[PDB]
């Protein structure tokens, strides 16, 4: 016989153990999936598809857009994956149940106004500053983008990933403050020009993506109140 | 090969390890084309 | 980058589409779905069985039935109720009372990554057991096979007929577990995580797959009917999708805001 | 550029508004092979069914609210006649075979002016149940006909109403909290879709191949695919706009394998 | 010595793991067995014998053809190999044992009237219907085939394998109605037209033997109610 | 297809033969005989002994006879009763009173499958104790061996003869079990699933075959004589048919209508 | 070959595992032939 | 190396056991240089 000396983590169930274990009822010829198309086969084949996000108006994935003038973001919302603004979308629904993650979230807008409707819009993306911006002066010095409507009716705003880290945190767990990977702030930089008989308040619909670079790391165990 | 870091060596074959289906007769492609 | 969202594709693109840039590197590859599901979870408490129980019947199932509830383990990430597969998922807010309170099992760490609407893997179960020094047994029976339930006199001992088959008893160590991995089974060629035909087994119930399963495991204890215990004793069934493919992107569950 | 005419047997449909066909999954979902669970003959596709089957669907109002759906279920639309969608040569050959092997393609056509607001969320979404009344029975036109967008309620984010088996007076009935078949209103854009916007189009273009658990479903029981239109943003206008914009659809079935014959469908 | 980490599964009996034992008694020449004929290579090779069926009348392998008319068939039985006209055929006693079947089961007929006895048979096959068919007017458009009585006195329906699923079960446990895969019904076409001086009634004597392509799969546990 | 099944060969033909269609794909090969007889089952329930026993006398037994039943596993899948080769099979119905109720066994697995006459194989025994902490042994005597029935005394100590020997005497572990593989070992060439000739040893009883077996176990306790405990064990014998050959096909039992 | 997943080691011999039968000096073939 | 004797054999590979950098694009030297 061979004289094994078996170590101190024998007969230990592990439940993420990389190999495999005695087959029971084996020689199953299952029959065969060729005939399915569109297979997964990479879960960031699904982050990268923009689904709807939701709003504190009673939760709406569009943002209303009021005619009277204030200066301040007209939605303002911040860059991290546990915001529930992320909740149902399948950027931030995968990404809660991982750990990490690495990369660009790409926030796609669409303008669902009338065709008639001619406006601007200065899209942007505060850094982590020790207060948010608000002033459409402040927006500007920060990465910035403005959306001018016309023909096409979508502008991809890309997140970009400025991090000290290679990995940011996937949830806000403790503590950023309020404060974790900075805020998007959707400004209004010339009020929407409406021909008459056309309808008041026009509607951005904000879409939410993955970037071609983001990546995801560590899974962790889910959060089961879906089911409750 | 999925969560498998046994990368030496495979007792069991693969008929009766896995579950291989009988015949008939990275690069992430997009899940829906516009054409 | 001026696009059109109402195309239905959008290319996704990096810092480098709108800005001054560059790409990521690639992290890691921890959303693969072989390597995903390919972990394992608590999937059903399930009661050890001691005497030769009667499978639950078929639903609607009527008072009177002097049947054996909590005892089988549908192995499977769909809702089940009282070891049969179901469409909703039902816990108990109140359970006082009334009548048999039914077994219910769901998969909590797949439908979160379930994605997707069919699922065809493997399935590795370890049947850890919930009680010191139990010296138990695992049975099984295929997706479309039945229990046999009866029992043959040995030497003046009920010896049950879930002691011998041509299906996989493991037999457990004194304190030990049950670890075996089990193949795609089922006549279906996926399990479909969502379904909307109907099955016509009953008054035809949208959405119910008939065949969406691995199979159902029961634990017993290898003694006869004469030295059956007294206190029920538990186990617990950990599952792992091995060698998981996933066809059909779909919806994830609603987190609700309150 | 965007004038295309999509010629199918003998019924072409036209639109000058076309953002371009939404190909699902695939290059070509019209290419697919015979399937492996049937040993006769299958019956191909022939002129009489490669057509453009098109039916009404409900008015588009200013009370319709955000998410209020409403699902086309396919094939059973061809069989309920919902929206009088009435297949002809296509239900007169699915009553008589047993199994039924099809891929969609799909047209909605909603013309708004360029006064108007509003976006649908055209989607043919997989394996759903939204047809069905939580009461287990299927809906019929007269009942379809009352409510007219079905509205997303909790029921509907949380899958809690969808058919399920009664367990009896023996099980202490469960209170029910989740199921599969629901719909996550903010995720419906992972399905093969296009939003039917007021502004950009007139008639969005989806084209799906066949899946399902097994290599052919029955005829009578599938609901592999479920023609959803969703309102993601509601129609305004101001007064004096042509109020209550038609929606049909048109619905073509690409390359459908029929299998095992007998005679018409009687339950 | 070799260290070795053994699994959880150790010291577990498993009825059917795919592996020998230890010899306890070997270097046993046995005595041999080359004068034996008919080996029994594999046990398909006894399904496709065709053996008796039992019909209910007190169970008779035949069927008996009384002369008056009536539209409906003459024999009906459901192709199920759990039903208890397969019972005590080696098709049905051997799939009873298994799990799953896939292929063809083969009718044999046999005309055992007289020799002078001309007739013609409208055997059928319908696959499964919310109603099973009665009139020759509804076996007409299932998968028929006529039986005409000659110089010949054997007819081999193939019952195909039509089916939704590439195995189908071999015992109908729950539910399948009274439909599983539908129904064998073995329809008189044109009366049998007897010359003087003969036997009313001639009897049908029918076979049940599996196809070239019948294959089982999955054993499980047997019936042992045959000992009691 | 025309055919004449009074010929008695009958060509098993495919939907092709009358109609349009093709030939199905081979399914598996789960019904190869070396394949399907090579799984465990339980074969007979014995008594553990506690003591050198004496084997039963050859039949007729008459009454006074004290022997020592219960205590041996005839290894055959033919009917047995009272450790020896039977001809029909005999459970007790209603066994109240009346003399000693004759240990019987049948292999319930086989004969629902042992299509054929002739059958021959190697024999993997298993003998799973059907008590908690039981240490046992297995003994074993070839095909044609009797019982050494006797003790020698050891320092006082009663220990019995069969302990010792040239046959395998298993010894388990604590809570253990014993397997280990039995040769062909019987005189004939194959063992008769059916027999129809004559063995002359008594009386001559037609259907009997009297080398029909792969020899016969015992369990007994690794104590002597004076350590008899007083509560009698069982345990349990788990055959397996390694290596199966198979002959003359034959006739499957009569399921009853009723 | 049975049932056998061992493809790759047999620690006993063959006179020792099985039994082989001494000396004296698929294809389904069918059981009965009508000639 | 460190305190390794297993010279021989590493039975999980060396990104499972170890856990090495990921990729951007004896000899005693000081700790301090005089220049």
């Amino acid at each position: 016989p061979i004289p094994t000396a078996p170590r101190e983590n024998s007969l230990m169930f592990l439940s993420t153990l990389p190999d495999d274990t005695v087959p029971a009822y084996g020689n199953v010829r299952t029959p065969p999936v060729n005939y399915l198309p569109g297979e997964i086969t990479d879960l960031l084949q699904l982050a990268r598809i923009p689904t709807l996000m939701a709003f504190e108006r009673t939760y709406v994935p569009y943002v209303a857009v009021p005619t009277q003038f204030d200066d301040r973001p007209l939605i303002s919302f911040p860059i991290t994956l546990s915001d529930p603004v992320y909740q149902n979308t399948l950027v931030g629904a995968i990404s809660s149940n991982f750990a990490n993650y690495r990369g660009c979230i790409q926030i796609t807008l669409t303008f669902c106004g009338p065709m008639m409707a001619r406006g601007k819009f200065l899209l942007s993306y505060s850094p982590p500053n020790g207060t948010q911006p608000q002033t459409l002066s402040e927006a500007m010095q920060c990465t910035y983008s403005i959306w001018d409507i016309g023909l096409n009716s979508s502008w991809t705003f890309v997140v970009p990933y400025i991090s000290p880290s290679d990995y940011r945190e996937t949830r806000a767990i403790t503590n950023s403050v309020y404060s974790a990977d900075g805020w998007f702030s959707l400004h209004k930089l010339t009020k929407i020009t409406l021909p008459p008989d056309c309808p008041q308040s026009p509607c951005i619909l904000f879409f939410a993506s993955a970037g071609e670079d983001y990546t995801l790391r560590l899974p962790v165990d889910c959060n089961p109140s879906y089911v409750f | 090969r999925g969560n498998n870091g046994n990368m030496t060596f495979n007792y069991y074959a693969n008929t009766y390890q896995n579950s291989v289906d009988f015949s008939t007769s990275g690069i992430l492609n997009p899940l829906g084309y516009l054409k | 980058s001026t696009d059109n969202a109402e195309t239905g594709v959008i290319e996704a693109g990096n810092t480098d589409t709108d800005f001054s840039g560059e790409l990521a590197a690639p992290g890691s590859n921890h959303t693969n779905v072989k390597f995903l599901f390919d972990r394992s979870r608590l999937l059903n408490v399930i009661k050890v069985l001691e005497k030769d129980a009667v499978f639950p019947r078929p639903f609607p199932t009527q008072e009177g039935a002097q049947q054996d509830d909590g005892y089988f383990c549908l192995l499977t990430p769909r809702p089940t109720v009282a070891s049969r597969p179901a469409t909703r998922f039902g816990l108990y807010a109140n359970p006082s009372g009334s009548g048999v309170l039914a077994n219910t099992s769901l998969d909590f760490n797949f439908y979160s990554l379930a994605c997707f609407t069919y699922f065809r893997s493997d399935l590795e179960v370890t049947v850890v057991s919930l009680e010191p020094d139990l010296e138990f047994a695992v049975g099984w029976f295929p997706s479309g096979s039945e229990y046999q339930a009866s029992s043959f006199v040995y030497d003046q001992l009920h010896v049950p007929f879930h002691f011998t088959g041509r299906t996989p008893r493991a037999f457990a160590s004194k304190g030990g577990k049950v670890s075996f991995v089990l193949p795609w089974n089922s006549v279906s060629s996926v399990l479909p995580v969502r379904w909307g035909g109907a099955s016509k087994l009953s008054s035809a119930t949208r959405g119910l797959p008939a065949h969406a399963d691995w199979g159902t495991i029961y634990a017993f204890v290898p003694r006869p009917n004469e030295k059956k215990s007294t206190a029920v004793k538990h186990v617990a069934v950990y599952i792992r999708y091995k060698n998981a493919r996933a066809w059909c992107p779909s919806m994830l569950p609603f987190r609700s805001y309150k | 550029d965007r004038v295309t005419t999509q010629t199918a047997g003998n019924t072409a449909i036209n639109t000058q508004s076309s953002l371009g066909v939404l190909c699902a999954y695939v290059e070509d979902p019209t290419k697919s092979d015979p399937p492996s669970s049937s040993t006769d003959q299958p019956t191909t596709t022939f002129t009489a069914i490669d057509r453009w089957y098109t039916g009404r669907l409900n008015s588009w109002t200013k009370a319709v609210k955000t998410f209020s759906f409403q699902a086309v279920p396919l094939p059973g639309a061809f069989l309920s006649r919902q929206g009088g969608l009435n297949g002809g040569a296509f239900t007169a050959t699915l009553h008589r075979h047993f199994l039924m092997k099809c891929g969609w393609q799909v047209q909605v056509q909603c013309n708004l002016t360029q006064f108007h607001q509003g976006a649908l969320l055209v989607a043919m979404v997989p394996e759903t149940t939204l047809d069905v009344k939580p009461d287990g029975k299927a809906k019929s036109l007269q009942e379809l006909n009352e409510e007219q967008w079905v509205e997303m309620s909790d029921d509907y984010r949380t899958g809690k109403n969808m058919p399920f088996q009664s367990l009896g007076t023996y099980y202490r009935p469960p209170n029910w909290t989740w199921g599969p078949n629901f719909i996550n209103p903010y995720q419906v854009t992972v399905f093969p879709h296009q939003i039917l916007n007021a502004r950009t189009s007139t008639s969005v273009d989806i084209n799906v191949p066949y899946i399902g658990e097994t290599p052919t479903q029955s005829s009578e029981t599938q609901n592999s695919w479920t023609l959803l239109v969703m309102v993601l943003v509601p129609l305004d206008y101001k007064e004096g706009a042509t109020t209550d914009p038609e929606i049909t659809f048109s619905v073509r079935p690409t390359s459908p394998y029929f299998n095992g014959l007998r005679n018409r469908y009687t339950a």
